[PDB]
């Protein structure tokens, strides 16, 4: 159930219903945001099925949603640290 | 004007790539990499620090996405 | 509401369960295969919301799912081509 | 043992990577950029033919999630 949201993160809800809203309207808008809502919900109750980019930083897993990629990692719980578009991904170094 | 040692591998890969039209010359093919190291290096740095920043922004502890939705939609 | 759906993606869709069963139970598997459900009803009903990368093949979407991406195309309808894990992601060449 | 023209700019970029911890040397970076080109040509050729199949492989049109998730658990 629980899991904690930082601003940041907030910021790029806000962002990516900004961009959606413009380019298509408030319906849609609205189902990419529930879409978004349905994969962090997901991560949330399923922690470990993210796939873990250790390389990239320590603790941290990614899950995707449409265009977008949720960056997250679990401490006392599920923290949500950034919502960002697949075209920031890279191949982290081991 | 530099220059570089390639092993057989490479000798071999930079012409399969200019035999066929994908480039022409050594020089480009070996370009065309260090461009997608050099964008990869960037995007990587840039992704690091994007998170940091989302760990040094704090916390929301009771998210209502059912009311961002709302609100966002009376918007 | 309709789509095509392609018999290896269905292929995609079982391999998928299969592994996701195996590796977490059922319980996980069956909301897994529901991300990927949801995401395939809103590539029907938005077509034009997938990225296209029309480098990569012509007139080919993706829209990504948890640790996958649906492949797309539209004909008389939505054609979903083919389901694959991200890690077979690449830099479509101009 | 070859010989090549860079940018001014990836000649620089390979300097201040080579003067960063990340290579020993212009050749190592070289190839490191070449490793990338040449996976990323494979993964696009395998990628292509996983579309391809997809393509090739026929077509459900009416086909019910709901009863799919069923089966695969009953």
């Amino acid at each position: 159930k629980p899991y904690r949201l930082s601003r940041r993160a907030k910021a790029d809800l806000d962002d990516i219903w900004t961009y959606s809203e413009q380019r298509w309207g408030v319906e849609q808008a609205a189902d990419y945001a529930r879409e978004l809502q349905a994969t962090i919900e997901m991560i949330a109750e399923h922690p470990g099925m993210g796939q873990p980019d250790e390389n990239l930083r320590a603790g941290y897993r990614r899950c995707a949603s449409g265009s977008h990629v949720v960056f997250y990692r679990v401490g006392v719980r599920v923290e949500i640290i950034r919502v960002l578009h697949q075209s920031m991904n890279a191949r982290a170094h081991l | 004007n530099t220059s570089v040692v390639l092993g057989d591998h490479f000798q071999a890969f930079i012409d399969s790539q200019v035999a066929d039209g994908r480039y022409g010359s050594a020089s480009e093919v070996i370009r065309a990499g260090l461009r997608l190291l050099e964008e990869n290096e960037a995007k990587l740095a840039a992704l690091r620090a994007a998170l940091i920043e989302g760990e040094e922004s704090g916390f929301i502890e009771d998210f209502d996405f059912d009311a961002f939705i709302e609100e966002r939609s009376r918007a």
